[PDB]
């Protein structure tokens, strides 16, 4: 009756280190540890360029029960906007291209944490601590717009797979901003990066296509190819299978945005007309029409995985996490600001007592004024802080204007007291752009 | 007696500066060795370092595991990537030619550490990352030093890790053909 | 006349890119770069063995206009306690050996500054910078006993070649300590590191001999060979030309320290008797005696070059530059301590007027206290440091402690006031060990 | 490969030149200044009409 102690240990392999991200943060655990190492190499200076090996070689005491190479190439693959839309991490160097989806080195490229992460990942420290002691990252970082819909996850786990496709940021901005308002949730539109083709619904499934552009009787210039193949697998899977039949030939003239391959027609082919069968022969031959599958299979705030037919319920569960996870900050700041104005009245009243100087300080030993600070109701909770008083307090400019910043934190005290969660989250949604 | 099949002139320099002349031996390796079981037994005889360790231990190929000049064979590698998966599958595949060496268990491993902190006068000895995890709750003065390599220890640590080793065993399941075909 | 713009460029390739060291620091040009890179990383963790890539890729901004491979292998070759006597820069890794004089790699090897260097290289920070602006190391560092005599330097420049020999630590210490007194200068003795043979002169020039031991009628134990012989080049250059005649044979029995080479004669040899021609055949055949030559050529404190026939004038010139560069430190410490004495006296006097409180202190709003202390004759000059006063010092115990510090400063100021070059330099010469 | 790309066949004049200009850039610390520039100049000095 001991062999199950291995099997639950096998469950140790299949709970905390899966490829499925959680539905609040949108973060894989490997991405949580490499984010923690990116900020750990940021610390004070965010703008400092971290070394890829120094990122990767330091993850070992951050919670990763694996090696440095998986975080090392994970950081390489999500660093580039040719594959994803929302940059989670900036860097000095190249991390790939649409033409070539391979990075430069695991040991050359620099890295730093982007400002828009901080524009969307406030309150990532008030999350409760994990069950496992190694997970110093939170179980979910708390965003204003989640990363399940931002960018894409193409992962295979134990019986579960995600191909969560990227969406356009103004549409998810409107979706979260409107699901805050409590009406029927706008579905976010899908916009792959640097894409001027057509992604369209057929029946429940988003098909993708690029643009192919006829220019003469026997020539084209292919504007885009679908996002499954970049150059050589595309040629080996498509362009050399139709080129080796002798039907058609191609030449490499890839431009800045998208692709630029120039296609020359040979003579044995259909060469059809009427713009029905020639276009159908193009999407049967050049492979413009590509079909995918969608299933929002994502773990929630608990250990259970939730399967969603559509991301409206994903945004709803995200915002139902986020409302209480910022009302925690509302209660924390209220309890901070009440004693903050109490210490504000301590310092302002004591400095008007000091610039009055009715309390006598000269020839007073053994901190004798603390003997008249301890019997005050209000100064006695702040005694050390209120004998920490240099001479620059004694000038009445920094008595009276420090009293007027006590009134400024009074009006900010009533500003946090009068505000509620929905309008500061409206400020969160409105000041990202 | 024992023979250390360690790596490089560095480790045999430290071994010459450390070992007992009567008890502990040594031998380095010249360089990169390929896959072990893609090559014929006459071609293990064509290989240079395998013929060197056939002549030093006295167990040439095609013979019973007897007349051994070294009763023990130890292999001593770097615990980052230099011998954790490179020296060991090829060396265990070549030592799989004599199963009577494995029946008496005559091949061992000496574990160089991964993390060492220098606390007080006597530095500590986290052998692996798992012991570093399990004993970080009660360990003072956390000045970390990495042992990613044989060179990352000095002569004193090399001295107390030869004269007081752990001698970790080599792998031997119920089938010795199913596990060595994984790498190909 | 612009082809000399090539040729004078040759004169910044044959003057400042020379391999000739200096008499003062005993350093090569690249050695100042790797020392400055190691100390630039030392900072607080002067014990964390920094990676040889980080030293080696770090010397780009130090001003070394050559390859990183040169410093990458230079730091490997000068971090050896067996190639050299005095440990200057320690490390963990391979730095060469008497078996094989190579490192195992350069990528698993980390280097470190030694505490003995800081026991021996005081006034490092006082060193004047080079005439070239890009040279972030200074012109020469400053030792207590020189690095020309210790550990040796060897190289060949265009027209000049240095072969300066390692010397023993206590004799270089006695040489500097005894030529500081202006007596007859002791030439330092030579102790090669881990050499149990015999180092003696022949004619003005040193010989090095190891140890050969008759063990039987026809057996030999070369317990030691001379210093510039390793195992396999001595085997293939001498012992294998002796092997191919059938004369001798060898056994690999190298000892704990030094060598252990056991050589058995064969019967097709001389095997002469009477202990004067057999030993003649030994050190003409086995090569037990090795001779050399001496030429002390070394660049002085400026860019010119000077030649000595002995290290007596080298030690004399080293200590006669050291006398003035300790005298500069004496004057700098005197000028620091007089102003620090007057300042500490002012602060002790003001803590007496604080714990008295005889200054009117309350109601001095708009800084009327320091408008009363701006007319005191000494308090004025440091008003901005007389005003950093908490209430924490109103009890008299810290006032009396700062008065005790003031009395302690007086005798200290008298100790560094009355002192000079000789006693501080000889206290450094005492406390190098 | 580069003599096939440029069209300057070995042993003939610079004719049928596919590229009118040849430019070299490398990492200018020691990666291409004293290493591949003299080797490429030794290649291109065999045709002094290029010079």
């Amino acid at each position: 009756s001991i062999i199950d102690n291995e099997a639950l240990a096998y469950a140790m392999y299949t709970v905390e280190n899966r490829a499925i991200p959680n539905m609040i943060d949108g973060f894989k655990p490997v991405q949580r540890f490499v984010i923690a190492r990116a900020l750990d190499l940021a610390r004070g200076n965010k703008d400092k360029f971290h070394k890829l090996a120094s990122i990767a070689g330091g993850v070992a005491d951050l919670g990763y029960h694996h090696g440095e190479n998986s975080a090392q190439d994970a950081g390489a693959l999500m660093a580039n906007t040719w594959n994803n839309n929302f940059p989670l991490l900036d860097g000095q160097g190249n991390f790939g291209s649409r033409t070539v989806q391979k990075a430069a080195a695991s040991r050359y490229i620099f890295a730093r944490v982007s400002k828009n992460f901080y524009n969307v990942y406030k309150d990532t420290e008030y999350a409760p601590v994990h069950q496992d002691k190694e997970h110093i990252p939170p179980a979910f970082y708390l965003p204003i717009i989640p990363t399940v819909l931002l960018n894409g996850v193409s992962g295979i786990a134990t019986g579960y797979a995600t191909y969560i496709l990227p969406h356009s940021v103004s549409s998810v901005k409107k979706a979260v901003l409107q699901a805050l308002q409590g009406k029927k949730v706008t579905k976010p539109k899908v916009e792959f990066p640097e894409f001027r083709g057509e992604v369209v619904e057929i029946d429940g499934q988003y098909e993708i296509r690029g643009t192919y552009k006829f220019t003469s009787r026997t020539q084209m210039h292919i504007t885009e190819i679908p996002y499954k193949y970049d150059r050589e697998t595309y040629v080996s899977k498509i362009l050399d299978p139709l080129e080796n039949k002798g039907f058609i030939t191609w030449d490499d003239a890839c431009g800045e945005h998208g692709f630029g391959f120039k296609v020359k027609f040979r003579k044995e082919y259909s060469l059809s007309d009427n713009e029905e069968e020639r276009h159908a022969k193009i999407m049967k031959d050049f492979g413009l029409i590509e079909r995918r599958s969608q299933n929002i299979t994502v773990i929630n705030e608990k250990g259970k995985l939730q399967v969603y037919d559509n991301v409206v319920d994903l945004i709803k569960d995200f915002v139902e996490v986020r409302k209480t996870y910022v009302q925690k900050r509302i209660d924390n700041k209220i309890k901070e600001t009440e004693s903050a104005f109490r210490l504000a009245f301590a310092k302002a009243h004591f400095i008007k007592k000091v610039i009055s100087g009715e309390i006598v300080v000269q020839g007073k030993t053994r901190k004798e004024l603390t003997e008249e600070l301890s019997k005050i109701d209000m100064y006695s909770s702040y005694v050390d802080k209120l004998v920490g008083m240099n001479i620059f307090h004694m000038t009445s400019d920094e008595a009276k204007k420090l009293a007027e910043e006590a009134k400024a934190k009074k009006e900010e005290n009533e500003y946090w007291k009068t505000t509620d969660v929905v309008t500061e989250y409206t400020k969160d949604l409105e000041e990202i752009k | 007696t024992t023979l250390f099949l360690t790596e490089g002139d560095s480790a045999i320099g430290y071994l010459i500066d450390v070992r007992d002349k009567e008890l502990h031996g040594g031998y380095p390796l010249r360089g990169k060795v390929l896959n072990s079981w893609g090559m014929s037994y006459a071609d293990m005889l064509k290989n240079k370092e395998l013929f060197d360790i056939c002549a030093i231990t006295g167990l040439v190929l095609g013979e019973k595991a007897e007349n051994l000049n070294y009763h023990n064979i130890a292999i001593m590698t770097d615990a980052d990537h230099d011998g954790l998966g490179s020296i060991y599958p090829s060396l265990l595949g070549f030592f799989s030619n004599w199963p009577e060496l494995f029946e008496q268990g005559r091949i061992r491993f000496v574990k160089t550490p991964v993390i060492i902190a220098h606390v007080g006068k006597k530095q500590e000895w986290f052998y692996t990352v798992a012991e570093y995890e399990s004993a970080k709750d009660a360990l003072p003065k956390h000045s970390i030093r990495y042992i990613k390599g044989l060179g990352s220890l000095e002569k004193s640590e090399y001295r107390e890790m030869i004269q007081n080793p752990v001698y970790d065993v080599v792998k031997l399941p119920e089938n010795w053909k199913e596990l060595f075909e994984m790498l190909m």
